[PDB]
């Protein structure tokens, strides 16, 4: 359909303990293709998928220098807001970006991004029209004026809607077995009574991707309420994702409620009832 | 505004020391040196990101040094300062992609400062055979003699500086060419209404700026020191 | 600043079954900052071979680990994720429960 | 390991259309200027184009890039007697911002005015015994070479504007302090294409 | 594939 690339960057200050720690890590969809981390022996762009391993040579020393020229940038990035926010340089603090681009089955380019994070908040972000910046707090207006006189923007967006979509359908083609799959999910029902009164009814969604999914109970028709819970999306750990979704009904009413499955891979959208 | 460089010429004996000051523009985190020979394009030497350093050449030798204390002017000290090194240091700033270039600093190594000669200034007065057959009048100056080269040539016209009908040579003209250390020529020309050439109220200056020796550079030989220095030639209009 | 206590999940690559290989998950989501210590635990003792996913976040810009080790599940073995965060005034146990 | 390509020197008429090219190295070079050098020290950005786009006009400035053929050029589309300078094309060169240039085009723009060719000597101000010969109001084809002789200093075809008048001039200087030095027969064997 | 350049804050 519509694919993604996003790179994610993560600095943290180590006062007295060292430099900062940079760790970056790279998405194409759900699945990450590769990993920088500054603490690391290796001091390298290394792989996280076996298909991104078939990159020649240049890839790996081309990727290796930027996101070591990322790490010395989001260093002094680290010691700018230490000033605008006057904190004390004893204290340790945490900017994270994030960056990448989307197309469509076109393979044609569709949205840019490129955001940055303070201490857990939102700082600056470039607006989905890729003129302009989105600004926080009195500090991101500070960039935010900085970065209109640079035309930081004008720049990144050559990056954005040249560099990264080259590079997005490159990894759509060399990986299309990995990143170009549906994998529809298993789908099964646990049920443990909580007495002889109630009974819970737990829909299990297992080994599907991408992560994207929706699960939904309804009784005797429509059914949207806090009586039910969902846990986050996780990962199996092998490439795929899990999600199980419970609610709790009376005993000897099991077949009242369905639960409703929707995702990418299904032709058609499911439904689960309890067989003893 | 636009980056400013300390000083706009330097004349060193050969394996004396030399350091430039480059000021770059306010707020402007990344700044970059270049050094260019005359005829070429300029070559990168080193990169400042505030205080750090982030990259140097091959080019740069170990004689090659840069600092930016504070995050904001930069200096290069140049070691055993070899003839070799006679070149144009400019100086990058920008606010993240877009530099924007000092007025450089144009260095000549020699090997000792008896080679700086400053210049000899002469104006030629017009034809008779051009007022007559063009009713226009052409001047010329003529800057003979100097090492190095480290000129800024001018005409003033009743004490203002004149910017049109004038070309100066584009570059000089060395007295014994094949040799890398020989003194220079330069020439600019004036041309005028062959009336306001006639008119005796009219003054005209040619003016050559040279730039020499220092108070700190020592000078211990039987002739004026070559300091910084104004030469110029003077002609007043004629009847005839 | 903003603090974000971590969410856990601990769970089983596989159904699982007794005498049969699988992988056992921890799964901390939705934290802030990125510190945190984490330990799979077999009964009450500490496993000392587990590997844990390299450090991305979601929209929030909360950070997310997964920690997995390879396991085969014993009717009577009990197994745990342990958790300390600056959020977390005591370390938080988990136990693996087979159906979750 | 190669380099930013163009030409040393392009010659153009008052009023043509001035057309320096270069080729650049890497496709993602996101950004790509044109300096320009006046005769002295000051380098002066003159316009730049984004990776991203085909176009850029700028007054008399053009500017038209093929990020495929790594293909950039610059356009002046009256061109006058002042735009005669060096042009330098500069790509961004790794991760920092740092730049490599091409070696430089040098525009040498002809006057069209009707030519109207003479030589002349002229005395000095303060001794009439010194004299230079200047040559002067010839055709821009013409192109004035130094001597054979090694007494002789012979300068180079430079440009005058008389602005009042709309007045342009090819000229050149040559002098000596030979006592048999000739101004008739000073430039007459140094005349050459252009 | 990376960009060549990062912006200052």
């Amino acid at each position: 359909g519509s694919h993604s690339m996003r790179y994610f960057s993560t600095s943290v200050s180590r006062p007295g303990r060292g430099e900062p720690r940079f760790i970056a890590v790279g998405y194409v969809d759900d699945t990450q293709f590769v990993r920088f981390d500054s603490d690391a022996a290796s001091q390298r762009m290394e792989p996280r998928a076996p298909w991104i391993e078939q990159e020649g040579p240049e890839y790996w020393d081309e990727e290796t220098g930027k996101v070591k020229a990322h790490s010395q940038t989001d260093r002094e990035n680290l010691r700018i807001a230490l000033r605008y926010y006057n904190q004390s340089e004893a204290g340790s603090h945490t900017l994270q970006m994030m960056f990448g681009c989307d197309v469509g089955s076109d393979g044609r380019f569709l949205r840019g991004y490129h955001q940055y994070a303070y201490d857990g908040k939102d700082y600056i972000a470039l607006k989905e029209d890729l003129r302009s910046w989105t600004a926080a707090d009195m500090a991101a207006q500070i960039t935010k004026r900085k970065w209109e006189a640079a035309h930081v923007a004008e720049q990144q967006r050559a990056y954005l809607e040249g560099t990264c979509v080259d590079g997005l359908r490159r990894y759509l083609e060399n990986g299309k077995e990995t990143l170009q799959r549906t994998d529809p999910p298993k789908t099964h029902m646990t049920h443990h009574p909580i007495s002889d009164h109630e009974a819970t009814l737990r829909c299990w969604a297992l080994g599907f991707y991408p992560a994207e999914i929706t699960l939904t109970w309804q009784r005797d028709g429509e059914d949207q309420t806090q009586d039910t819970e969902l846990v986050e999306t996780r990962p199996a750990g092998d490439g795929t994702f899990q999600k199980w979704a419970a609610v709790v009904v009376p005993s000897g009413e099991e077949q009242r409620y369905t639960c409703h499955v929707q995702h990418e891979g299904l032709p058609k959208p499911l439904t689960l009832r309890w067989e003893p | 505004t636009g980056v400013s460089q300390d000083p706009r010429h330097k004349i060193t004996k050969r394996g004396q020391n030399v350091t430039f000051r480059c000021d770059p523009i306010s707020e402007h985190n990344r700044l970059y040196w270049y050094r260019q020979t005359l005829g070429q394009g300029p070559e990168f030497l080193t990169y400042f990101q505030n205080e750090a350093q982030l990259e140097k050449s091959r080019l740069l030798s170990d004689r090659f040094s840069a600092e930016r204390p504070k995050g904001s002017f930069s200096t290069l000290e140049i070691q055993r300062t070899e003839q070799g090194d006679s070149a144009m240091y400019l100086c990058a700033s920008s606010l993240h992609h877009e530099q924007y270039f000092g007025p450089g600093t144009r260095l000549t190594v020699t090997e000792d400062l008896k080679n700086v000669f400053p210049p000899e200034v002469a104006v030629f007065e017009p034809s008779e055979a051009e007022i007559s057959h063009t009713q226009k009048a052409t001047l010329v100056c003529l800057a003979t003699g100097f090492y190095p080269d480290h000129v800024e040539l001018s005409w003033w016209v009743n004490g203002k500086e004149v910017h049109s009908g004038v070309c100066t040579d584009p570059q000089p003209l060395k007295e014994q060419p094949a040799l890398n250390d020989s003194r220079y020529a330069l020439s600019s020309r004036l041309r005028v209404s062959a009336t306001f050439w006639q008119d005796p109220r009219n003054h005209f200056r040619c003016q050559v700026q040279f730039y020499g020796l220092s108070e700190n550079d020592e000078w211990t030989q039987d002739r004026a020191k070559p300091v910084t220095q104004i030469v110029s030639a003077e002609a007043w209009g004629r009847a005839d | 600043m903003i603090q974000r206590t971590p969410k856990i999940q601990v769970y089983s690559r596989h159904p699982a079954e007794n005498g049969k290989s699988n992988f056992l998950n921890c799964y901390v989501s939705g934290f802030h900052p990125s510190d945190i210590e984490v330990d799979l635990l077999k009964n009450g003792e500490r496993i000392e071979k587990v590997e844990h996913s390299d450090l991305s976040f979601s929209k929030d810009w909360s950070f997310y680990l997964l920690y997995y080790t390879e396991f085969t599940p014993t009717e009577k073995d009990e197994y745990a994720c342990r958790v300390n965060h600056v959020t977390l005034s005591q370390p938080k146990i988990v136990k693996w429960d087979r159906d979750m | 390991g190669e380099d930013v390509e163009q030409s040393l020197f392009l010659s153009v008429r008052e009023g043509d259309s001035s057309v320096i090219n270069c080729t650049y190295t890497d496709s993602s070079s996101t950004y790509l200027y044109w300096y320009k050098q006046e005769p002295g020290a000051g380098l002066q950005l003159l316009t730049y184009i984004f990776s991203n786009m085909d176009m850029k006009q700028d007054q008399r400035l053009t500017v038209l890039l093929n990020k495929k053929d790594k293909h950039l050029s610059l356009r002046i589309a009256d061109t006058q007697t002042g735009d005669s300078a060096i042009y330098f094309c500069a790509e961004p060169s790794g991760n920092t911002g740092k730049l490599i240039f091409g070696q430089g085009t040098t525009l040498q723009v002809k006057p069209i005015q009707n030519p109207d060719p003479a030589v002349y000597q002229l005395r000095d101000s303060k001794s009439s015994d010194k004299s230079v010969c200047l040559f002067t109001d010839f055709d821009s084809q013409t192109n004035v070479s130094q001597s054979k002789d090694s007494d002789v200093y012979i300068t180079d075809k430079c440009v005058l504007d008389m602005r009042s008048m709309d007045f342009k001039s090819n000229s050149a200087v040559a002098w000596s302090n030979k006592s048999d030095f000739a101004c008739a027969n000073a430039f007459n064997n140094s005349i050459i294409p252009e | 594939q990376l960009p060549r350049l990062f912006p200052l804050l």
